[PDB]
């Protein structure tokens, strides 16, 4: 051949079990709302309601992890301090 | 640390935790390539592994078609 | 490869320095010995003999 | 063929992380001066820099890890006593 590929330097993104289709707190989706939410609208004003990512790489909507560090701390799925390491998806 | 706190700042010492990650888990893959290697289109292979919040969101992810040493490569590395 | 796979930390590099081996030649089947010095020479010699320096 | 090679008997030598790039405890390289020589010269006034060698296979200046006996004492890759097996590459 006339162009061959001897090295590669790729870096590759890894993600816990954030579960793209269903937020382990309140059980609805990654996205879609929440429990607390339910309703697109719901009188929005403003505020918000996207989604929470944890040191830990694991994924809940912000409102559902906001109320449950008052149930507890440590992420649900391990045993780490809850981070707030990202807002949004 | 010595100005602004233990906040924002902190969060630069987890990137290099992120980063040792990253390194560590790199040699050791290239040393399983000698356990493995069942393909030769991983002949020289440098893969870094990081966290997605850790990192600046790089973009939507593309999917366009790779090479294939290079598909071979990924197919070895995941 | 096993050294790098099991106890991966150490690199083993390579050396001529160093050791021994039995050469078995081909009238009887007699075997010789070549201190990691003379292998090379003789492996050359294997390949195609009629080589100089 | 006419000459076969039935047994072999190699001594492989081994290395720890003596990083023949950078030194562990001053960063520069494992020859090239330290962080407390950097000019070749600098007032050599005979003594020496040279690379220092463990029994646990860890490299490093003479100088680095003698200034480190006075930091610690167990080689610093590990936690075994450092030793002195050697002065030079
Ligand atoms: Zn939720
Ligand atoms: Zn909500
Ligand atoms: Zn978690
Ligand atoms: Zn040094
Ligand atoms: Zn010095
Ligand atoms: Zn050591």
């Amino acid at each position: 051949k006339r162009f061959e590929v001897k090295k590669w330097n790729a870096v590759a993104l890894w993600a816990w079990d954030i579960v793209v289709d269903n937020c382990a707190i309140c059980r609805n989706h990654i996205m879609d709302l929440c429990i607390e939410c339910q309703a697109n609208q719901a009188s929005a004003t403003s505020e918000e309601c996207t989604v929470a990512w944890g040191v830990c790489n694991h994924a809940f909507h912000f409102h559902c992890i906001s109320r449950w560090l008052k149930t507890r701390q440590v992420c649900p799925l391990d045993n780490r301090e809850w981070e707030f390491q990202k807002y949004g998806h | 640390k010595t100005e602004c706190g233990c906040q924002f700042t902190s969060k630069l010492e987890g990137m290099f935790r992120d980063m040792s990650i990253s390194n560590t888990t790199m040699d050791e893959f290239r040393q399983h390539l000698q356990a493995t290697g069942v393909s030769l289109g991983g002949v020289d292979l440098t893969v870094r592994v990081l966290t997605t919040g850790y990192w600046p969101t790089q973009s939507a992810t593309p999917k366009c078609n790779i090479p294939p040493a290079p598909r071979h490569a990924f197919e070895i590395f995941r | 490869r096993f050294y790098l796979a099991k106890h991966s930390g150490r690199q083993l590099t390579l050396q001529h320095h160093m050791g021994s081996a039995d050469l078995n030649a081909t009238t009887r089947k007699h075997i010789l010995q070549v201190s990691t010095f003379q292998m090379t020479i003789l492996m050359l010699f294997n390949n195609r003999e009629k080589y100089t320096f």
